[PDB]
């Protein structure tokens, strides 16, 4: 009959994938106040005074809005 | 003139057509402290923010400079009587404090609705901020204003098979307000100015000298500047001193005469990117105001 | 609105991160599927509106010691009242973060 043996993938999913193909870890929007695949991704400011600021850019037809939600914790 | 190139253009364009390729939108949860919310407006360089009720899971209203004005006036009078509730109010709690039985539900417009419908809704509801909300998503896409609408009209009608009414004066068309003009003087304290805003429901006050000549303009826009300060105690200062906090060279107040054509007024307003002109006589004495509201109301009821 | 950070970062073990997010998802009554050991698809029924919202979670390595949890909303397929896909996405992320992190 003989016992059968298992060769197991291992690795690939040892360690999470590295971040940047083109996805930016930090966005600076000082500006004295055209990017690809950051659409639909959650962005945030550092928490301040028990308030979260969550943000994302979404597309409606050919228009893009960056929405910010200020939300107590 | 009548039936208008304007009326037809407005009926044949969707609200979507005026949304910029890219914009930002600030939304507040109604549990947010009022004080933090108004500071966020300044921070983000934004008038108007839709309000989201998390329990109800819906947009319930807008937060504007007017709301800030109502709150400060209330705060200022309450403090003199040692009541300090207001500035620890959440958006929710202030809303129930004034939206009592008095019901003002959120007014919005679909991206697929006509620009005519937008203009009518703004006028009918006596409002300056019309959120464009996608019915399929429930997402607010943009907040539509009179300024944006007029600019769009100026630009995309800018051909002229021209209505006869465009060559007629504000005088003959009777566009503008020419009585009971709410104004202040150089020395008028900010809290007095607040009271006037609260009573008259008016977006700006001409600042006049001893002879009633206009020398400056105190807008509600200039009022959220106070949300940047940490004390709110500087409401006793004059309108003049409060206006020092402006960004830019203040070239002067943008004026017009009663005898200028609607065309010239529309052109000046769109290029200046301001909400109103102060109507003035030969000698700078204020005779009235012509606002973006006045113009859009005229264009929708067919010019003048 | 000056310095914006993608998702949230952690120096916790990647296995601990994923395991804890999965426990949060289940505690929150969301449904999920494991696409990869570091990539989850989640689906939530709005207990008020009865609508369904989907999002993706992806863990990344940003340092030798640091990981980034990334949240991405998945696009579906007069007065408004109930629902906004975008706001609901934020609340989903917020609920998930609160219920599994720090
Ligand atoms: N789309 C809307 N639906 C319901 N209520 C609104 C809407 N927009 C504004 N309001 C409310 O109406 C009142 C005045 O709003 P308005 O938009 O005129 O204020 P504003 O933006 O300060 O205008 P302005 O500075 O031009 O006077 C506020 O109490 C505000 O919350
Ligand atoms: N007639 C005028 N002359 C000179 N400056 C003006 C005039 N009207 C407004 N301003 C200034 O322009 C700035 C913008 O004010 P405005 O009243 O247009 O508010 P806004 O938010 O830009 O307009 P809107 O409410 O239509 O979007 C303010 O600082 C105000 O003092
Ligand atoms: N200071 C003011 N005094 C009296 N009426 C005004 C004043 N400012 C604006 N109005 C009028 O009020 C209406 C709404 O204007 P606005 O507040 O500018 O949107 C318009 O008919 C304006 O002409």
């Amino acid at each position: 009959g003989q016992e059968m043996y298992a060769f197991r993938s291992e690795e690939r999913f040892k360690s999470p994938p590295i971040l940047p193909p083109h996805l930016l870890q930090v966005i600076l929007n000082k500006d004295t106040n055209p990017n690809h695949v950051m659409l639909n991704h959650l962005y945030a400011l550092s928490i301040k005074d028990s308030v979260m600021v969550l943000s994302a850019t979404h597309r409606y037809k050919k228009k893009y809005v960056t929405t910010l939600l200020y939300k107590p914790i | 003139s009548n039936s208008s190139v304007y009326t037809t253009f407005m009926k044949s364009h969707r609200c979507y057509d005026l949304i910029p390729t890219s914009s930002k939108l600030v939304v507040f949860d109604t549990s947010l402290q009022v004080k933090k919310a108004f500071f966020a407006l300044v921070t983000n360089g934004v008038r108007a923010a839709p309000l989201w009720d998390s329990k109800k899971q819906s947009f319930v209203g807008m937060l504007t400079i007017t709301d800030f004005i109502n709150i400060l006036h209330r705060y200022y009078k309450s403090a003199l009587v040692q009541i300090y509730e207001l500035e620890e109010h959440k958006i929710e709690t202030w809303r129930e404090v004034y939206l009592q039985d008095s019901f003002k539900p959120l007014v919005c417009i679909s991206p697929n609705a006509s620009l005519f419908d937008a203009v009518s809704s703004l006028i009918r509801n006596k409002i300056h901020r019309l959120p464009v909300i996608d019915p399929e998503s429930g997402n607010t896409l943009y907040i539509l204003t009179h300024k944006r609408i007029l600019k769009f009209l100026k630009l995309f009608i800018t051909e002229f098979p021209k209505p006869e009414f465009m060559s007629k004066s504000l005088e003959e068309l009777q566009i503008g307000t020419y009585a009971n003009i709410a104004m202040v003087r150089t020395t008028t304290p900010v809290y007095v100015a607040l009271g006037i805003f609260v009573q008259h429901r008016v977006s700006a006050l001409p600042v006049v000298d001893e002879k009633g000549r206009v020398v400056d303009i105190y807008s509600k826009f200039d009022v959220i500047n106070l949300a940047a300060e940490k004390t709110y105690n500087n409401l006793d200062v004059s309108v003049t001193k409060a206006l020092q906090h402006r960004s830019h060279y203040f070239e002067g107040v943008l004026k017009c005469y009663l005898h200028e054509t609607l065309e010239a007024i529309i052109n000046r307003l769109v290029e200046a990117e301001v909400h109103r002109l102060v109507v003035v006589d030969e000698h700078d004495v204020v005779k009235g105001i012509v606002s973006l509201s006045d113009i859009l109301q005229a264009l929708v009821l067919t010019g003048g | 609105s000056m310095a914006w950070h993608l998702g949230i970062r952690s120096q916790s073990r990647p296995n601990d991160i994923m395991a804890e997010v999965c426990r949060a998802i289940k505690q929150l009554d969301y449904e999920w599927k494991v696409v990869n050991p570091y990539y989850l698809r989640v689906r939530r029924k709005n207990p008020v509106t009865s609508t369904f919202s989907k999002m993706s979670l992806q863990l990344y390595q940003v340092d030798s010691r640091t990981y980034l949890l990334d949240f991405r909303s998945i696009d579906d397929e007069v007065a408004p009242r109930p629902g906004s896909h975008t706001i609901e996405f934020f609340e989903m992320c917020a609920n998930l973060i609160k219920i599994l992190a720090q």
